[PDB]
């Protein structure tokens, strides 16, 4: 729900 | 001489993963920001649940305060920023203008200005009073990461996956520097509390402290795990000279400023640290961590 919360793939 | 951080409060109430911390500029509270839509507000000393105040669409990756402690600005995937009044609860205004995630906030000293960064790799410029954009910044070629004032709110600095850091007279929007010996994705950057220097952090598990004007690195930081998130470092000044960050290894790691060398390791959480902050005027640490931990942590040191 939160960009920060998912990661730089 | 070394901190003494130990835990004292464990913050529970978020339902997802806690984004980003923040103190109050008088010292009094701090405001979380989560993936579950929700900002909180929580005693800075006490650890005690204030409030929740709602109102965005989709989670939030940032929170700031006003110079006054008064308003927030939060950052959301829903492609606003909110402007809250913290006392009411009330959202002043909705700041649209972004094409993407809304990843980065803050406030100029003054506080008249609200700087955003997001993932439509532009920088705006907003004015508080109003909700209007007064400029868009063709900043990067990627999504920008972090977005900061300095001290006198002269200068904006900007962080992206593109590999720069950049330097914006605030005035002018003009772009006044560019900093380069290879490019990994910058996730975090910020100006020191005296605005001569950035620290700047790299997906290359790296923490970087720079000397703007002459585009020199003065120190780097390593020991901890940074290579898919967003983390943010900090400068602690209230009592020995340290460099606060999370890591992707679940703890919270604390630097000598000077020598580099790891003076503390914080263990507690259990998932990635995503983001610290450090009291403005006690040695006192807040952390956040991600989904599968979904709490913040307050640590307090005597130095």
């Amino acid at each position: 729900g939160s960009a920060r919360a998912e990661p730089k793939m | 001489v070394k901190p003494n951080y130990a835990l004292k409060f464990t913050l529970a109430g978020h339902t997802k993963a806690v984004s980003s911390v923040k103190f109050s500029p008088n010292g009094e509270w701090l405001a979380s920001s989560s993936a579950d839509k929700l900002i909180k507000i929580w005693g800075a000393y006490d650890g005690k649940f204030e409030k929740t105040i709602s109102g965005h669409k989709l989670g939030i990756s940032d929170v700031a305060w006003s110079s006054d402690s008064n308003l927030l600005v939060s950052a959301s995937d829903d492609k606003t920023l909110k402007i809250w009044d913290v006392s009411s609860g009330k959202c002043l205004k909705t700041l649209k203008g972004h094409s993407n995630y809304v990843f980065c906030c803050n406030f100029n000293p003054q506080s008249n200005l609200i700087v955003s960064g997001s993932f439509d790799e532009s920088v705006r410029i907003w004015d508080v009073k109003t909700g209007k954009c007064l400029k868009t910044l063709p900043a990067h070629s990627d999504p920008v990461s972090a977005v900061h004032f300095n001290r006198d709110g002269s200068l904006i600095v900007s962080s992206s996956y593109d590999g720069l850091c950049r330097i914006w007279d605030t005035a002018s929007g003009q772009c006044l520097k560019t900093l380069i010996d290879d490019n990994p994705p910058v996730s975090f950057v910020k100006f020191s509390p005296n605005g001569k220097y950035i620290l700047a952090a790299t997906l290359d598990n790296t923490l970087k402290l720079w000397d703007y004007s002459k585009g020199k690195c003065l120190k780097t930081y390593t020991g901890h795990k940074n290579e898919k998130y967003c983390i943010f470092a900090n400068f602690s000044v209230t009592g020995g000279k340290w460099i606060v960050s999370g890591s992707e290894d679940n703890l919270v790691y604390i630097w000598n400023l000077q020598t580099k060398e790891i003076v503390q390791k914080l263990q507690g959480h259990t998932d990635v640290v995503i983001s610290t902050a450090c009291h403005p005027t006690e040695n006192i640490i807040a952390s956040a961590a991600l989904e599968n931990d979904k709490t913040i942590k307050l640590w307090k040191s005597d130095c």
